[PDB]
């Protein structure tokens, strides 16, 4: 009953589960979205991208900001 | 006026690129993997 509902929960199918996959080199992938609340890097971590692909930060109807201190870069809707 | 006469000779009077190196950024190579046949094996057991 208990291995059940842990293949249950993480919803495992023959497959596997719909989360995610370990590929065997060590890259963690993902396979879906994700809801990753607040992030902090600490060592050796630059957000980049895939090869031959562009980088497209946008809010979703919520602006962008690129704060330090005081300076900031504030991109919103219209401004 | 004399005084103000002025002259001149020859004299000898003689007084970009871009790059910046990243460190690394590489994606997904070697995209290609299956779950099926160890399972096919794993479950046919
Ligand atoms: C961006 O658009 C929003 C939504 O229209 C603006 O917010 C209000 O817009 C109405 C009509 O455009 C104005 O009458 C209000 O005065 C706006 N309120 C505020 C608090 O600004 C917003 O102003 C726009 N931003 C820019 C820079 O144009
Ligand atoms: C040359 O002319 C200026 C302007 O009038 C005058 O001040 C100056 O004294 C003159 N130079 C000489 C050597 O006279």
């Amino acid at each position: 009953i208990i291995t059940l509902v842990i293949w249950a929960v993480i919803r495992i199918g023959p497959n596997g589960c719909d989360s995610m996959e370990f590929h065997e080199s060590g890259l963690l992938r993902f396979k879906q979205v994700s809801d990753m609340g607040v992030i902090h890097p600490l060592y050796k971590s630059t957000v980049g991208g895939r090869r031959n692909e562009n980088l497209v930060i946008t809010g979703n109807n919520q602006p962008i900001v690129f704060q330090q201190g005081t300076t900031k870069l504030s991109v919103e809707k219209n401004k | 006026d004399w005084c103000n006469v002025s002259l001149v000779d020859t004299s000898v009077p003689e007084p970009g690129i871009l790059e910046h190196d990243p460190f690394f950024c590489p994606p997904t190579e070697a995209t290609a993997r299956d779950f099926l046949a160890d399972a096919l094996v794993t479950l046919l057991v």
